[PDB]
């Protein structure tokens, strides 16, 4: 019958590793680098677009940074199409929580459920896993500003600063060097860009090959604002830190 | 849940020394309208069984198809289909009885009263009743509808118990049945003059009689009856 | 539905998928359980290749299943969440029908049963997780420590360790733990647990987690400084 | 790979035959049947000294008149016992009586071949089912993952089974007392066990018409071990 | 609207002796004011020395007996030809009846036989499965006529020892099969006189250790 | 070789190897014999034990008052198929008040076995059956094979060394067929037939199993001291 | 019987490649060249009509398809896969949008729905990926004119101008030189015809070229009058004659 | 029907009548309205007969499966809740049930749970259920104390059923007594109301309205 053609996506190797999860992570390691840095008064999300063409429409484009709700955003590394499946699920889950409890969903609860979905594809169903790693940046009134990452295994962890995608080894070393706890948002903006600028496989880091976002309490009194940076705003912030 | 539309009236029957007789008129009533006149309500199964059906005619026609299909199915992979493994009256009845009770238990009955008359392979007379409720019973004489009220009293004067069966000939039995059919024509408002009669004998086999008529009727005394009491002319 | 029999017997009578799930447990961070006279202590390793972590929000290694029972583990982290969730649901379901919280043996038996079901069900792989389940039965002061594994077998332990380099720490516990006289106090039990982890860990900084469970739903997690004091005390006595 | 319910050229089911190899790796379990009762005994075999041996549950009650011992992948036995218990109680509910030991065993054995592509693989555990009923008296059954069961006067399963079975062949007779059978299980277990036999690494149990199925205490078994050693030294 | 139930009339009666038991029932079958059959038996030998009757709605009665007969058959297949004890049969029938709790078998059921000590046993059921062992039970259309007579003549209710000032009761004792059959015949002839649905014939099934015997007696046919 | 992974695959010469491997399980099974006259039909079965401490595996199963079989191969598969026959015999009784013909019993088993040889996932039954019965057309003996092939015979035998008994019955055909109105003589002929398949072992009191059905004889099985008469 | 293929036929290889997606892209590479250019007041999509036989009537085979009154699609790769995607895309525009909001979906969202369908063929049981890359041009009130590319993986990107299929590498280079942010629609049609002549080999006329625009509303193509707010479809397929007129002043 | 059960120093007393009626017709005088769930638990019949019978027999099967799995006696709370949760699933379907689940365990002590076909589950010290419950309540309330003796408690339960058997037309036949201890229930015999009434009338001096 059909047994002949089954890859058996949800099995262990003799060493106790999940083949397909390991290979999905290998896929993600070629994707454009994404960095998340958490400051005391906000969070920065920076991401490098995959080798851009000059005729690509830059302003009306979304590849890396997605909005889950008003308080939570994600940076993507891997297959975009896979990520959008998971993002729409995550968006619905947030609205289910708000409908039920009349309160915005705590960041960890959303992260856990999305990670639990990924886990399911590694244990049962015989389907390939989602070739996606997320960086979750969000805020709630319990833990304040929070950074998480999830990967195809469905395992998630919390971070002060983290990178996913390409050159995470080099990027994590640079973040570990210059990061400190009393850091501000504007400092974190500078760290994120400086790190990408050194780890990039491109010749020089320009505005048209980046997506940028901040989550501050920089609105008016005790409320959070999400800022998905426009092309011109990235051009200005790149000049302001002296990279171009 | 149903209501019967086109309906057939009494089916009457009895045992005699060598076999069984069964009869039923050829009418398909539509309420008080005597709509259809060519309706055969006795249906032979093989050369040893006759199923007599009263009640809803659409459901009767369904039952006809089932019996017809039963003969076909029995013949499959059966070299003795016309011998030892032929359909017995007892098999045909038990099948129908099962269906009637299953349908009532699903609150969607076949709105009928059925009498299965026949002769078994060992010569024994078979005569048993079943209806929409799945109720079953056997007796030397059996009848449905008005027949139960008017025919049975007449037929029980001939065969009142088991021991009267050997003492009853086919001539005496048929005479009683034909008389009962006349009485029903006098008194049942949903009966017709035309009827069919079937005899299943252990020696002479199945004799199916069509297009019989009620005859030798007494109507002459009607001319003397005037008014309803005090009227003379 | 995906039906494939993934867990199956081999010629020599082994179920390789279950045995390869044990290899995933062997890769996981070390976890240890030591029960004293009036308490149980669950110790857990945390690998130090991860700096820039946020320890406020990062999932803790020891999980409360109910107010009186805790569950630590070694192996795949994502897999452990599924077991913990089911265990937490069963805990509330038991309170709802029996009008009494689960015993530690019952909760263990349930978790072990789930693990077993995944070893002979179609379309699924076994859990790459072994657990240490510890706590106190309702209205009881006798300490309980149980261990489960991917195959589904479970058993009670005076002290036990699972995960990477667990054979080293099991060696330590086997000579240092006296059945006739278990750690009489909380301090003695925590120290023996920290000592055992120090055979394997590296540094006693933010690498060791300790959770103490006492009778009548009395569970508390130790902070860095509290644990560091045990590390400082043990090293000074060692230089002798 | 290959189908789960495939036949070998010799006419055997691969998966059933492979599960029998798993049972050979399991700890030893012995059962002896007498006219005074049936005795069940097992090797606990703790993997480490820190493991509390009294939590090792390899002898199990199904009903008051039926007991069970296991050997192999013991985790697989949980659902078999759960079925057996339900079958026993359910029959009591439907018929207001105890269920026959054979009827119980047959019910358990019906699960055995309900695998394929139902569960994904056969059970990796063999069972010794002992019990009593009014019709056939004291009985001992050996239930395999093949779906087959044999009645036995005495039977050993597990790693030391072929050596113990040869010993049971010589020692068993139709006039054995219960006390004689108890010692005989202890004797043969001590012979095939790796570690030295004591009350902590071996467990005894029995089923009698009068008192039903009882697992022996470690204190009771310890005396039977001491009684056994003295009798062997006495000649 | 279609009414799935009907009333086929008739009445039944079970009495238990020391080493025997009888289960009697008239042979008349009716609907409304018509007689369907003068001889339609409703007391059946079901094997294993168990006799059974399910009086009320005949279609349901026949269905139940048919199912129980089949239950006995499969008990033999599944439990090495073991004899089904009267107490086990009773419990099994409860599950048959209660299985249709929300669409009941419209029948008063009675079974008779010998218990495992060899003593006479009669069990009686309501339509939905409640059951109770008794020395005595009448069921069906004329149950209300026959039952108080049995209380008086079988269990000696309201009967005191003469001259004891109503202080000492008449002592309970087992009746002979001859004495029991007298009470059955008198019960049914009395019921036939005053109930229109009772008559035609009486069929008694007697159960001893030797097997199941039958006796038939004529009743009034009006 | 490459065409024996499952039952859904044909070999290049048009063979079904899984069905043939199932047929092989029957050859390993203990010998059982079937034979009939015009009045009675008899099953004789050599039972097999695990060792001297074990019981002897029961080979004969009752299906109805007028029908039953003996088995050779996987016993659980015989339990599945016998249970199916019990239901089919029973359906015929409840619905049609009719004893199931022994020929239809065979046709039903054939069709049940066939469905397992044409679908993915399933497997063929691993047992052979000898069905005897007495119906409206007298005594009958059938031979079921898990390929689906059912055959009506005067006598036959299946299992290990069944060729010996099958040859004997082929010689004795004219004699035993006319053993009418004599149960004990027809059994004696069957016991002598199965004896042609014995090697090193002989027929003992807890080894032999006999069953009989006939004109005025319900399907009944004889074991233990009841078969001592025929040794 | 029954679909026993409940497992993924597309899986990760050790190197991290999704083989079937890569192979689907290879099939797109083999396919005939198609392109899209975005102007200030409109969008143009075009492709060559590769005829299978001169006896075949190439008018009956439409490579450029209307999805909504303001959205059009063209492809490169396997035609049958494209045909069923158009059927599904048209339906999803109604079921998951128009039947809910009473208006047609904006380009980006319809594109997102088509991508979802193509992503599921990459992960679901017993199916291969779609062997096509789409170019979807469209207009809506709040986003204006837009042009999107959709690949077998389900990934989609917005473009100012692009080309896919046989000679896409050379065509994209040609478009980079010619494209500016001040292009009028007529200028974009002119550039589209120039770019397409490079990849086409045989005949180059209105019968061998298929070309449609997303431009001004067309009241004459609406089919009815009386509702002021309904002004007609912005999608229009250029006729064989209309193409030849522009090929003279080329 | 009349059934009662009350907690006291010596455990629980359970007392029930024996009559069963179908309208005015007395169907049985010898009915068993106490179910022996297991040697440590008892249950009472009121309302539907087959239901009480069927489902409390079933309850005993669930209690047996509990102590096989948990190696420990089932609590009265847990046992009563198994039944109440079951009937709650059937709520609306037409089950008729009013029962006292009575038992004596180590952790709980003597415990009585009133369970209902409406889904009601109430723990309590005194309960009376049936057509003649009000008559039984009158005797119980005026004579109940926690420090009754096993002998006096048994009599109080017997006398309270007698009270109801007399006045309530749908109660009578005979009185069945039980006494529930920690080591299990103890049956205290069947007492015919016909004989008991005259016995009580004379010895107690009560029922002076009635001529004897
Ligand atoms: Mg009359
Ligand atoms: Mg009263």
């Amino acid at each position: 019958g059909s047994r002949r053609y089954d890859s058996r996506t949800t099995i262990f190797s003799p060493e106790g590793r999940l083949y397909q999860v390991e290979y999905a992570l290998e896929s993600i390691s070629h994707a454009g680098t994404a960095i998340g840095i958490m400051a005391s008064d906000g969070i920065v999300l920076a991401a490098e677009r995959k080798v851009t063409s000059t005729l690509l429409e830059q302003d009306t484009s979304t590849e890396k940074l997605y909005k889950l709700n008003d308080k939570i955003a994600v940076a993507v590394a891997g297959l975009t199409a896979d990520a959008e499946i998971l993002i729409n699920t995550a968006r619905i889950h947030a609205q289910n929580y708000l409908k039920t409890y009349n309160e915005d969903i705590p960041v960890e609860i959303l992260v856990r459920r999305l990670s639990d979905i990924k886990q399911g594809y590694t244990q049962h169903g015989g389907l390939r896993p989602f070739g996606v790693s997320f960086i979750y940046a969000g805020y709630d009134d319990r833990y304040g500003y929070q950074l998480y990452t999830s990967n195809p295994s469905g395992n998630y962890t919390g971070w002060k600063a983290i990178s996913v995608g390409a050159n995470t080894s080099a990027a994590q070393t640079l973040l570990q060097m210059d990061y400190k706890d009393d850091m501000k948002v504007d400092d974190a903006i500078e760290l994120a860009l400086k790190t990408l600028s050194k780890t990039t496989d491109s010749s020089a880091l320009t505005y048209d090959r980046l997506e940028f976002a901040t989550i501050r309490k920089g609105a008016n009194d005790g409320e959070v604002y999400q800022k998905i940076f426009k092309p011109q705003e990235i051009k200005d912030i790149l000049v302001k830190t002296g990279i171009t | 849940t149903q209501q019967p539309i086109v309906t057939g009236t009494s089916v009457i029957s009895m045992k005699y020394d060598n076999g069984v007789i069964i009869a039923a008129d050829n009418l398909g009533s539509y309420g008080s309208l005597l709509r259809f006149n060519g309706v055969e309500r006795l249906i032979p199964v093989g050369d040893n069984t006759v199923v007599g059906i009263s009640g809803d005619i659409s459901d009767m026609q369904h039952i006809e198809r089932l019996l017809k299909d039963l003969v076909t199915e029995n013949a499959y992979d059966n070299p003795l289909a016309d011998a030892e493994e032929a359909l017995e009256p007892s098999y045909i009845f038990e099948y129908l009885a099962t269906v009637m009770y299953q349908r009532r238990s699903k609150m969607n009955p076949l709105w009928n009263a059925i009498i299965v008359a026949g002769v078994q392979s060992n010569g024994d007379q078979f005569l048993r009743y079943v209806n929409l409720l799945g109720v079953t019973y056997s007796s030397p004489t059996l009848a449905t509808g008005f027949g139960a009220h008017m025919a049975n009293p007449l037929l029980r004067k001939v065969v009142d118990r088991e021991s009267d069966i050997p003492k009853t000939t086919v001539q005496v039995a048929e005479e009683a049945i034909v008389n009962a059919m006349r009485v029903l024509y006098y008194r049942d408002a949903r009966s017709s003059r035309n009827f069919s009669l079937a005899i299943i004998d252990k020696n002479t086999g199945l004799t199916f009689k069509k297009n019989l008529q009620v005859e030798n009727m007494k109507w002459d005394f009607a001319k003397d009856i005037k008014g309803y009491g005090t009227q003379k002319i | 539905g995906y039906d494939r029999a993934l867990s199956i017997f081999s010629p020599d009578g082994h179920i390789f998928q279950v045995e390869y799930a044990l290899e995933a447990v062997k890769r996981g961070t070390c976890a240890v359980g030591v029960k004293g006279k009036n308490c149980v202590v669950l110790g857990c390793e945390r690998r130090s290749t991860l700096k820039l972590q946020d320890t406020r929000i990062t999932p803790s290694k020891v999980s409360k299943i109910d107010s009186h029972v805790v569950l630590s583990f070694s192996g795949l982290n994502a897999d452990s969440r599924i077991l913990i969730e089911k265990a937490r649901v069963e805990a509330q379901s038991h309170r709802l029908t029996l009008e009494d919280p689960v015993t530690v043996e019952y909760l263990t038996r349930y978790v072990a049963g789930v693990q077993q079901r995944y070893t002979q069900s179609g379309g699924v792989r076994p859990f790459g997780v072994s657990t240490l389940i510890a706590g106190f039965d309702p209205r009881d002061d006798e300490p309980k420590l149980y261990q489960t594994e991917p195959s589904g077998i479970y058993s009670s332990w005076s002290a036990q360790t699972i995960g990477r380099n667990s054979k080293t720490v099991r060696e330590f516990l086997e000579k240092n733990y006296d059945r006739k006289e278990p750690p009489a106090t909380v301090e003695e039990c925590v120290k023996l647990t920290v000592r055992s982890l120090l055979e394997v860990v590296q540094t006693g900084a933010k690498n060791i987690e300790i959770t103490v469970v006492k009778p009548d739903s009395d569970i508390v997690a130790l902070s860095s400084e509290e644990i560091n004091q045990y590390v400082t005390q043990i090293e000074q006595e060692k230089q002798e | 790979d290959r189908g789960v319910s495939t036949f070998s050229p010799e006419g055997r089911l691969f998966q059933v035959e492979y599960s029998l190899e798993a049972i050979k790796l399991g700890s030893t379990a012995i059962g002896i049947a007498t006219k005074e009762g049936v005795v069940l005994g097992v090797e606990k075999r703790a993997t480490s000294p820190l493991l509390e041996s009294d939590s090792i549950e390899k002898i199990v009650e199904i009903d008051r008149h039926i007991g069970c011992a296991m050997s192999g992948l013991t985790a697989d036995a949980r659902s078999m016992i759960e079925h057996a218990r339900t079958a026993a109680v359910t029959h009591n509910l439907y018929y207001d009586e105890d269920i026959n030991v054979e009827s119980l065993t047959q019910s358990v054995c019906d699960l055995a071949l309900r695998f394929g592509e139902l569960m994904s693989r056969p059970f990796g555990v063999a069972l010794l089912i002992a019990g009593h009923d009014a019709d056939d008296g004291y009985q001992l059954f050996h239930a395999e993952p093949s779906g087959t069961f044999y009645r036995y006067n005495a039977k050993a399963i597990g790693s030391g089974s072929e050596g113990a079975q040869a010993e049971l062949l010589n020692e068993w007779h139709s006039s054995l007392t219960l006390k004689e059978a108890e010692l005989l299980v202890l004797k043969i277990l001590k012979q095939v066990m790796e570690e030295k036999l004591d009350e902590n690494n071996a467990q005894l149990s029995c089923i009698t018409k009068q008192d039903g199925f009882k697992i022996y205490d470690n204190e009771k078994t310890a005396e039977l071990i001491k009684e056994l050693k003295e009798k062997e030294a006495a000649e | 609207q279609f009414n799935p139930y009907g009333d086929n009339g008739g009445t039944i009666l079970g009495i238990a002796g020391e080493d025997f038991a009888v289960l009697a029932g008239d042979t008349r079958n009716i609907t409304d004011y018509s007689i369907n059959s003068r001889y339609e038996p409703k007391v059946f030998d079901c094997g294993d020395n168990i006799v059974m009757s399910a009086n009320g709605f005949a279609a349901d009665g026949d269905a139940l007996v048919k199912r129980f007969k089949n239950s006995v058959k499969w008990y033999h297949f599944d439990h090495n030809d073991k004899k089904l004890s009267i107490n086990s049969a009773a419990r099994n029938i409860q599950h048959l009846l209660y299985g249709k709790r929300f669409f009941p078998y419209y029948v008063h059921t009675i079974i008779a036989g010998l218990d495992e000590d060899g003593k006479g046993a009669v069990y009686s059921f309501d339509p939905v499965g409640s059951y109770e062992r008794e020395q005595c039970r009448a069921g069906g259309a004329a149950a209300s006529l026959i039952m108080p007579f049995l209380d008086n003549q079988v269990n000696f209710k309201n009967q005191y020892e003469p001259g004891t000032n109503g202080k000492v009761k008449k002592p309970l004792k087992y009746l002979s099969v001859e004495e029991v059959i007298k009470l059955v015949r008198d019960s049914f002839t009395s019921a036939t006189e005053r109930h229109i649905q009772v008559g035609d014939g009486l069929e008694i099934l007697i159960v001893t250790k030797d097997g199941v015997r039958k006796e038939f007696y004529e009743l009034k046919r009006d | 070789n490459n065409y024996d992974g499952d039952t859904v695959t044909f070999s290049p010469t048009g063979r079904l190897f899984q069905v043939e491997y199932a047929l092989e399980a029957i050859k390993q099974g203990s010998v059982t014999v079937g034979l009939r006259s015009n009045t009675h039909a008899v099953l004789v079965a050599l039972k097999r034990n695990a060792d001297e401490l074990s019981s002897y595996q029961k080979k004969i199963i009752k299906c109805d008052e007028h029908m039953g079989l003996s088995l050779a191969g996987l016993a659980p598969d015989a339990r599945v198929l016998s249970n199916y026959l019990r239901q089919q015999c029973n359906y015929s009784s409840l619905v049609f008040n009719r004893k199931l013909a022994v020929e239809r019993a065979g046709h039903l088993l054939c069709d049940k076995a066939q469905k397992n040889t044409q679908s993915y996932g399933g497997r063929p039954y691993g047992v052979g059956l000898l069905i005897i019965g007495y119906d409206k057309s007298g005594a009958h003996l059938l031979e079921f094979q898990p390929s689906g092939n059912v055959t009506e015979l005067y006598g036959t035998a299946i299992g290990a060394r069944s060729q010996g008994a099958k040859t004997y019955l082929e010689r004795t055909l004219d004699t035993f067929i006319k053993i009418d109105g004599n149960p004990d003589e027809l059994i004696k002929a069957g016991v002598e037939a199965i004896s042609q398949s014995l090697r090193d072992e002989s027929l003992t009191v807890d080894n032999l199993s006999i069953a009989i059905v006939g004109k005025d004889t319900p399907f009944t099985i004889y074991d233990g001291e009841a078969v001592a008469k025929y040794i | 019987m029954t679909d026993r293929y409940s497992f993924s036929l597309t899986t990760f290889s050790p190197s991290g490649k999704l083989g079937q997606i890569d192979y689907a892209l290879t099939a797109v590479k083999q396919g005939v060249t198609s392109l899209g250019i975005k102007a200030t007041n409109g969008v143009v999509i075009a492709t060559e009509k590769k005829s299978s036989s001169p006896l075949a009537m190439s008018e009956t085979l439409s490579k450029v398809s209307l999805l909504t009154p303001d959205i059009g699609a063209v492809y490169s790769g396997m035609g049958p896969d494209y045909r069923v995607l158009v059927d599904k895309s048209r339906k999803v525009a109604h079921t998951s949008y128009k039947r809910i909001y009473g208006e047609y979906p904006p380009t980006k969202l319809l594109v997102s729905e088509v991508a979802k369908i193509m992503q599921e063929a990459t992960q679901s049981g017993g199916v291969r990926p779609f062997g096509v890359s789409l170019l979807i041009a469209g207009h809506d009130e709040f986003n204006g004119f837009s042009l999107y590319q959709v690949d077998p993986s389900g990934s989609y990107f917005p473009w100012k101008a692009t080309a896919i299929g046989k000679g896409s590498v050379a065509a994209k280079t040609f478009l980079e030189k010619r494209w500016n942010d001040e292009l009028e629609l007529e200028d974009a049609i002119h550039i589209a015809l120039l770019t397409l002549k490079e990849s086409v080999e045989g005949e180059f006329n209105g019968d061998t070229i298929e070309l449609a625009i997303i431009g001004d509303e067309n009241p004459d193509l609406l089919g009815y009058t009386g509702i002021p707010t309904d002004k007609g479809p912005r999608f229009r397929k250029l006729t064989s004659q209309e193409i030849n007129d522009r090929l003279e002043a080329l | 029907t009349t059934t009662l059960a009350f907690r006291f120093q010596g455990g629980i007393i359970v007392a029930v009548d024996s009559r069963a009626t179908a309208g005015n017709w007395v169907a049985s005088q010898t009915v068993k309205k106490v179910i022996e769930i297991n040697p440590f638990l008892l249950g009472t019949m009121a309302g539907g007969a087959a239901d009480f019978q069927f489902w409390e027999t079933w309850l005993g099967s669930q209690c047996r499966l509990h102590e096989l799995r948990e190696k420990e006696r089932i609590s009265v709370a847990a046992a009563s809740k198994i039944l109440s949760n079951l009937v709650y699933q059937y709520k609306g379907a037409g089950l008729s049930m009013g029962t006292m689940i009575c038992g004596y365990t180590r952790k709980e002590g003597p415990t009585i749970y009133y369970v209902d076909s409406d889904g009601t589950r109430l723990k309590g010290d005194i309960f009376c259920v049936g057509s003649g419950q009000t008559f039984a309540y009158g005797v119980l309330d005026s004579n109940y104390k926690w420090d009754l003796s096993v002998e006096d408690a048994l009599y109080l339960g017997k006398r309270s059923i007698l009270a109801a058997a007399h006045r309530d037309a749908y109660s009578g036949g005979s009185v069945n007594l039980y006494h529930v201890t920690e080591d299990g229930w103890i049956y205290h015999g069947n007492h015919d109301v016909g004989e008991l009434f005259w016995k009580v009338k004379e010895e107690e001096g009560s029922f002076n309205n009635v001529i004897g």
